[PDB]
């Protein structure tokens, strides 16, 4: 019976002030000893404590991050506010909020402790980025079959889509007809701030003369979609 | 420092 | 703060079995230690609080113990809904802290990687830049290494990786690794090498070409 759901920017530039809203029910914050806190978890990491805030005002922050959290709450409202100034890409992650229980009551008298030891309920989560970045179609280039991507009757090629923001793009392959032996790989931020990925197939080496292959992309952000073929180079075919 | 419930 | 140490950091399994994960704590704890399992795309859900308390509408299956500054989790019976990362959470001491998490994936018989080697298209290069890409595939257990060499060389700081999710038909994984370099720097150069290594391998794979040799 117990709900939380956050809100906030998709997307906020370095230096700003992040403001994340935890909506709940199915508990007040006037309830004794319970409690809100938000926990982070950056692209492919583990989880991260960030701050709880409890029924009677008291508040916990990460040391670390001390200096730029500040949590509040609204029980009128139902509602927990988290506020993070002057973030930067270091930031960028999938925050939750989540329900901290309080100590067990018998007829309002507290018994016992133990529900505290957990976060029994979490939301859904919000993914935020922090970028300066300009939205940028990408750039699509070929991997080339040869005999340095073929092993034994086997041959591997592939498309570079390369230099885009913001996330996401979609590859397919023959319009969609090629599936078997397809890997997409997540995208990879680069040091310039643009993401990139590679899409590879596994095909028989008997195909690279009679079969055609091309890649298609297709990255909404900026209205671009691109096909590109994918030979074998002169080197070989 | 130890937790709210911790004491 | 109080450091989590949770073992193994990954661990294969099948439909089943029985597997059991430890969390370590820098100090001790008490009892103030819960377990989380965590689905792609999806959020942390309670499995145990209390280091052995089992959470109300969790499976029976699982069960927690331990104290002080030693915690198990365990799965009696491994069902496909539980191929997923599990996360301790100490709350002992603030601030709260996490261990890193311990994936559970789906076992299979020892595949090698099948290496190949993409020297930048012409396209690129045109461009301005040069990405050497480097693909392992479909190889088991995830554990991969990957270095690259320019002229023997070792590059530091300029290769990224990218690891696919375990495939549902075979189980096995594949891996991408590029390089990026300046169209000057790469044309300042003869070969170009990356070498793997991987439990599948008796001995680490080099794989290369010599954009010199024409």
């Amino acid at each position: 019976r117990i709900t939380l759901k956050e809100s906030g920017p998709p997307l906020v530039k370095p230096t700003q002030t992040l403001t994340l809203t935890c909506s709940f029910s199915g508990f007040s914050l006037s309830d004794f000893g319970v409690g809100v806190g938000w926990i982070r978890q950056p692209p492919g990491k583990a989880l991260e404590w960030l701050a709880i805030i409890y029924s009677d005002d008291d508040k916990r922050y990460s040391p670390s991050l001390n200096t730029r959290l500040t949590i509040t709450k609204d029980t009128s409202k139902n509602q927990v506010v988290l506020v993070m100034t002057r973030v930067s890409p270091v930031d960028t992650a999938t925050y939750f909020c989540a329900h901290r229980r309080g100590p067990t009551t018998l007829f309002g008298v507290p018994i016992a402790r133990g529900p505290v030891n957990a976060m029994d309920v979490w939301g859904q989560g919000i993914t935020v980025t922090i970028s300066s970045t300009s939205t940028k179609g990408p750039s699509v280039f070929p991997l080339a079959p040869s005999s340095k991507s073929t092993s034994g009757g086997t041959a591997a090629l592939g498309c570079l889509v390369k230099d885009y923001f913001p996330e996401p793009v979609t590859v397919s392959w023959n319009s969609g007809a090629l599936t078997s032996g397809v890997h997409t790989f997540p995208a990879v931020l680069q040091s310039s701030g643009l993401y990139s990925l590679s899409s590879v197939v596994t095909v028989p080496s008997s195909s690279l003369g009679t079969q055609t292959y091309i890649c298609n992309v297709n990255h909404k952000p900026s209205n671009t979609k691109v096909d590109k073929k994918v030979e074998p180079k002169s080197c070989d075919k | 420092e130890l937790d709210k419930w911790a004491s | 703060a109080l450091q989590l140490t949770q073992s193994p950091s990954s661990l294969s399994a099948s439909v089943g079995d029985r597997i059991t994960i430890t969390c370590r704590a820098s100090q001790g704890v008490t009892s103030a230690l819960a377990w989380y399992r965590q689905k792609p795309g999806s959020p942390p859900q309670l499995l145990i609080y209390d280091a052995s308390s089992l959470e109300s509408g969790v499976p029976s299956r699982f069960s927690g113990s331990g104290s002080g500054t030693e915690f198990t989790l365990t799965i009696s019976t491994l069902r496909p809904e539980d191929f997923a990362t599990y996360y301790c959470q100490q709350l002992h001491f603030y601030p709260h802290t996490f261990g890193g998490g311990t994936r559970v994936d789906v076992r299979r018989t020892v595949a090698a990687p099948s290496v190949f080697i993409f020297p930048p298209s012409d396209e690129q290069l045109k461009s301005g830049t040069a990405s050497v890409v480097c693909l392992l595939n479909n190889f088991y257990p995830r554990e991969a290494k990957v270095q690259w060499k320019v002229d023997n060389a070792l590059q530091s700081g300029n290769s990224q990786e990218s690891v696919t999710e375990q495939d549902s038909k075979d189980s096995t994984y594949s891996l991408s690794s590029t390089l990026t370099l300046s169209k000057a720097d790469y044309e300042k150069h003869k070969v170009y090498a990356c070498e793997v290594t991987h439990q599948g391998l008796s001995s680490p794979v080099t794989k290369s070409f010599n954009r010199g040799e024409c």
